[PDB]
């Protein structure tokens, strides 16, 4: 539910401590007294059922927009134009090449949002920040 | 009549001419003999109109060059009205001249007004009339049922038979008005919106409303068809500003990111079904966006693209599409990521007034959305639709509201404000946020009409003060002048009333709405007024939220009962059917005599286009000053907008907004010299504003009547009525207030 | 016309007739609605530019809101009034 | 009532009662005993 | 009570049709309001009047009431100088006066 934590089942309307934490791994309606319950004393698997992804306390953060898939394919764009920063001074002008690279760069955004190819375009993202 | 103007030969349609009406003509021939932009005011009553077609059409046939006319006026209505008195000109040519000559003038409005098709007529909605006009006429169905006559989508058969005749064969020569056309239309089984857009161009005079030249969703076709050195009246130009916002501004609520949001996935859903089924149908389009072909390209001239082009033409970009947007799912998911983050943006709990430079730098650190994928956001969307060949549109309405604020507000960032409120309306309990994305600069929707025109004739009835326009416009101006009517007895009576019968001030201040004295001496005041008044009486009042309060407490304390045993109540309704049927009941009341008053607001669909002349006027009411509500955030940005650009003030402006609007209201109630009627003005505040009413109407405003009470202003309209009431002289009026031919000579003989 | 409010008994023999009024509202307003001439056409006024999407005017232009948004009946009266000049002169309409 | 908003909650109840709550003269007139009517308001 | 034009003129035309052909057939209105109630249309009245050949003079007390000055025009064929509206008593005296020529 969007207005209530399922891992502690507190609503909104009693409990207003409770806050939209999520995490960039797996995104989780959870809220900040779950979160310190948790993941304080260590890391721990995702409370929710059917997920046990590993995930760590310091990465919470609080969701900015309202839709799960906008948030993980903005953080996923974070996380690729943190490293590729190529502009049209880069390509000092060329403005077909400058339209391919964009064309690359949302192509593998779209492929690690999606996860049809994401070992491959994993791969070419770490080999293209090392340089 | 036939006369000269230095060598140009001007045919008059009545045998006798006002000099007003001469003095105009004489002004509006050296304007386009000089070749600039000029600025009007004819006192209402006069034959502006008619001046203006008389003029203009002989100039046009006369002088070799041939001129084109783009007559532009604000209102359905007064394009009704042009092209009536240009038939009637037209017709007396043709009897002066014996023949009809080779003319071609039309008027212009939308599928709405010139639709017969019997299906699509009941629409209350132009949008989706629009809507359905397409999904029947884009060629799409056409090669569909050509391809499979056996499917299911059909044609529209006036659209069809159009393409049997020729462009020039569509009407027979002459003037065509929307009437005249609709019938002829009719009886011919043809479309009059199609056949007016396909002969645009081969129109001498094409009158069309302001919106069609100012509003560049709908001007970016009709400006390239129109000739471009032609001759442009803007008729009634004393509210183009409203106009040239209104063009560039936009609003967005949470109900509309809702549906955009919906309107996302299901746009999402389609890509994938298509994707799913045959992939050619954009792979296509990702071939002709690397080669560079824009929608102008891709789009064929008989369709249009789905979301209307809401920036001017040269401030459209000429590059190609940047690559972020290219793909169908990298554009979905950038549209559905500036929608969240527009979702973001309306949950702050104060006002927000920011630079659209602000907005674009704040998306881009947020959401790492660029200016210029956000510039070819609509042409995208459209090209997007196309190509997906959708037939239901209905989701992607507030997709077309999301391209249009992209593409607005990202190549716009000097003169607009972006203004995100909390609150929509304080009265409701639930907070409401609305994203207002308004045009602070109204001569920028301007300004490519008078780089493309070279000469403009400005003109109003009530056009106050004429060297405010200059300066809130951008344009300069070779002669701007205000006329005097010359009268043989003075035909309005102008009068100010600061106070009751019983000397309490009244005032339409909105905070003391409220007061019971000023409600009650509003209406004593409408009572005996209503009571004086022989046939019609119209009150216009400032906002339609001071009109309903008071005239429900009228009720609740019984004014009404005794203004009904005298005159037939009605009330301008929000909905516009309602309002045209109460105009004509109105009408018909004062025709046969059972009596009637309007009440109206000053600033509404009332206040402009419609005349009271003779039964239908005798009396202009004016509940206070129509004053906008000050407090509201756009209206203090472009009031500050105005004070560092145009150094124009915020009184200064509020008062020259609210009397023009005044000005409008009071120059309805007169159509020729032997129509008379009173104008009275109920407030304190007018007593003050005698020099920014029109020349005219000033004229006509004595210095005893700025601080009338209510008593002896009904004393001074029962004896203008009845000195009024009386037959005028022939001989007082035979060569001072109206011209006859040889009048004419004789003072052209004067002046030389 | 007068603006009704609900602490008013009303009359409970009366009051159930007033969903057949306004039936018989709507049926006044079918044959009263019928298109007139281009010169008073105000609905044509307005569709003229149908995709226009400028400022939402503020709230003295739209008809009076309660505290949860609905209509204060303010404009059920003007509607009333008008049907009723209407009615009147529509009336005089006839074979007589 | 009163501690509801201190908790954050709308209190539905307003704050109760105990919190903050608050001749003959002579007659001259003797031939009209009875005639004279009194009047205590306009 | 409330004046009726409609009714008068109605009443008028049921009077003037026994009326013989050679004799003219006038009406003579002094009227005081400002806004008549009809029971019906006025116009058709004034077209049957039109057509009965009935020509209607009316004397205004207070101002132009256009349903008036229509009627005038109708029943007198395009005349406007048949509405008339005083302005003193001496005015009204003269009007009367006026009204005794034939037509
Ligand atoms: S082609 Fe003309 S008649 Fe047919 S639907 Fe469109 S606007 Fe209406
Ligand atoms: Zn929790
Ligand atoms: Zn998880
Ligand atoms: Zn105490």
């Amino acid at each position: 539910n969007k207005d209530m934590c399922p891992i502690c089942k507190t609503d909104r309307y009693l409990s207003p401590d409770v806050k939209f934490l999520v995490n960039p791994e797996c995104y989780h309606r959870i809220c900040e007294s779950c979160v310190d319950r948790i993941f304080s004393l260590g890391p721990a698997q995702c409370p929710y059922k059917g997920c046990d992804k590993i995930l760590r306390k310091n990465k919470f953060k609080t969701q900015i927009f309202d839709d799960v898939e906008v948030e993980k394919e903005v953080d996923i764009r974070k996380r690729v134009f943190n490293v590729f920063n190529k502009t049209i001074d880069d390509f000092n002008g060329d403005l077909v090449e400058y339209n391919k690279y964009l064309e690359e760069v949302e192509d593998i955004i779209y492929k690690l949002d999606h996860g049809i190819d994401v070992a491959k375009t994993e791969e070419k993202l770490r080999t293209y920040e090392e340089l | 009549m036939k006369f000269y103007i230095d060598d140009l030969p001007v045919l008059f349609p009545y045998p006798k001419i006002y000099p007003e009406q001469y003095n105009y003509m004489c002004d509006i021939k050296k304007t386009l003999d000089v070749g600039g932009n000029s600025i009007l005011e004819m006192p209402s009553g006069t034959g502006k109109t008619v001046s203006l077609l008389s003029l203009t059409i002989a100039y046009q046939m006369h002088y070799p060059e041939h001129r084109k006319i783009i007559y532009c006026s604000r209102t359905m209505s007064e394009i009704e009205k042009a092209l009536v008195e240009l038939e009637n000109l037209m017709d007396y040519r043709t009897k002066e001249l014996g023949y009809q000559e080779d003319f071609r003038g039309l008027g212009l409005t939308s599928r709405k007004n010139l639709c017969l098709h019997p299906e699509v007529s009941k629409e209350r909605k132009g949008t989706v009339v629009d809507e359905k006009c397409r999904r029947m006429t884009n060629g799409q169905a056409k090669r569909k049922l050509e391809e499979d006559p056996e499917a299911n989508v059909e044609l529209c058969e006036y659209h069809e038979n159009l393409y049997n005749i020729e462009v020039e064969d569509y009407l027979p020569k002459g003037v065509f008005s929307f009437e005249k056309l609709l019938k002829y239309c009719e009886e011919k089984t043809l479309c009059p919106y199609f056949i007016v857009r396909r002969m645009i161009s081969l129109c001498n005079i094409i009158i069309y409303s302001y919106h069609y030249l100012l509003d560049p969703k709908i001007a970016e076709r009709v400006s390239n068809e129109v000739s471009k050195d032609s001759i442009v009246i803007f008729d009634e130009a004393h509210n183009i500003d409203n106009v040239c916002i209104e063009s560039l501004s936009l609003d967005l609520t949470t109900d509309a990111l809702r549906r955009a949001t919906r309107g996302a996935n299901a746009l999402d859903e389609r890509i994938s079904e298509v994707r799913k089924v045959d992939s050619q149908k954009l792979q296509d389009e990702y071939e002709k966006l690397v080669q560079g072909l824009h929608s102008a390209d891709i789009l064929t001239d008989q369709e249009e693209p789905f979301v209307e082009t809401p920036v001017l033409p040269q401030d459209l970009l000429t590059e190609a599409i940047p690559g972020n947007i290219r793909r169908a799912e990298h554009f979905v998911s950038f549209l559905k990521r500036l929608i969240e983050y527009l979702k973001t943006r309306m949950k702050v709990l104060h006002v927000i007034s920011e630079t659209p430079k602000s907005f674009l730098q704040h998306l881009k650190q947020l959401t790492f959305i660029e200016r210029k994928p956000l510039r070819f956001c609509s042409e995208r969307l459209s090209l997007l639709v196309r190509t997906l060949e959708v037939t239901e549109v209905e989701d992607f309405t507030a997709l077309k509201d999301i391209a249009t604020f992209a593409t607005l507000i990202s190549t716009y960032e000097e003169g607009f404000l972006l203004i995100i409120e909390p609150y929509e309306i304080e009265n409701a309990a639930v907070p409401n946020p609305i994203m207002r994305f308004t045009c602070l600069d109204a001569s920028i929707a301007i300004k490519p009409v008078f780089e493309r025109f070279s000469s403009v004739i400005i003109t109003s009835g009530t056009i106050s003060p004429l060297d405010m326009y200059p300066r809130m416009l951008n344009f300069k101006t070779v002669l701007q002048k205000s006329y005097a009517m010359t009268l043989a007895k003075k035909s309005f009576l102008p009068m100010i009333i600061t106070k009751g019968s019983d000397q309490v001030a009244i005032s339409s201040r909105f905070e003391i709405r409220n007061d019971p004295s000023i409600v009650r001496n509003y209406g004593s005041m409408l009572v005996e007024f209503a009571k004086i008044t022989p046939d019609g009486m119209v009150v216009f009042f400032p906002s339609y939220l001071y009109m309903e309060s008071i005239v429900s407490m009228w009720q609740t304390m019984g004014i009404l009962d005794e203004v009904w045993k005298h005159k037939l109540i009605l009330v301008e309704t929000p909905d516009a059917q309602e309002t045209s049927l109460a105009l004509e009941t109105y009408r018909k009341a004062c025709s046969n005599g059972r009596g009637a008053i309007l009440l109206s607001v000053a600033r509404g669909k009332v206040s402009e286009g419609i005349d009271f002349d003779h039964q239908y006027g005798r009396t202009v009411l004016m509940i206070g000053i129509p004053f906008q509500y000050t407090e509201s955030r756009i209206l203090k940005a472009r009031l500050e907008f105005m004070r560092e650009n145009y150094r124009i003030r915020e009184n200064d402006f509020l008062s020259f907004d609210a009397m023009r609007h005044a000005a409008q209201c009071l120059g309805r109630v007169l159509r020729g010299k032997d129509d008379y009627g009173v104008m009275v003005l109920a407030d304190r505040r007018f007593s003050r504003k005698r020099s920014q009413l029109p020349k005219w109407i000033a004229q006509g405003l004595s210095d005893a009547d700025l601080n009338l009470s209510t008593d002896m202003a009904i004393s001074n309209t029962k004896q203008f009525l009845r000195t009024m009431a009386q037959p005028t002289d022939p001989k007082d009026q035979e060569g001072v207030s109206v011209w006859s031919y040889e009048d004419l000579i004789k003072h052209q003989n004067s002046r030389k | 016309g007068e603006k009704i409010m609900q602490n008013d008994r009303g009359d409970v023999i009366i009051d159930r007739y007033l969903t057949l009024d306004q039936e018989f509202d709507r049926k006044d307003d079918d044959m009263l609605l019928h298109p007139v001439k281009k010169i008073i056409d105000l609905d044509g006024n307005i569709q003229d530019d149908p995709v226009v999407r400028g400022n939402r005017p503020d709230f003295t232009m739209q008809p009076g809101v309660d505290i949860n948004g609905n209509s204060d009946g303010t404009v059920d009266i003007l509607k009333g009034m008008n049907r009723l000049s209407e009615k009147m002169i529509m009336a005089l309409k006839n074979e007589y | 009532p009163r501690k509801l908003q201190d908790l954050g909650l709308k209190p539905a109840s307003v704050d109760p009662a105990t919190i903050k709550r608050q001749r003959k003269g002579k007659i001259t007139n003797t031939h009209m005993t009875g005639i004279l009517k009194d009047y205590s308001h306009r | 009570g409330n004046p009726s034009l409609q009714n008068a003129l109605e009443m008028a035309r049921g009077l003037l049709l026994p009326v013989p052909a050679h004799c003219t057939r006038e009406v003579l209105i002094v009227f005081g309001s400002l806004s008549t109630t009809d029971p019906g249309d006025i116009h058709q009245t004034i077209d049957s009047l039109v057509s009965e050949k009935i020509r209607v003079k009316v004397l205004g007390l207070s101002a132009q009431v256009a349903i008036c000055k229509e009627l005038c025009k109708a029943t007198n064929y395009g005349d406007e100088s048949f509405y008339k509206i005083l302005l003193d008593e001496t005015h009204l005296k003269e009007l009367f006066n006026e009204a005794v020529t034939p037509l």
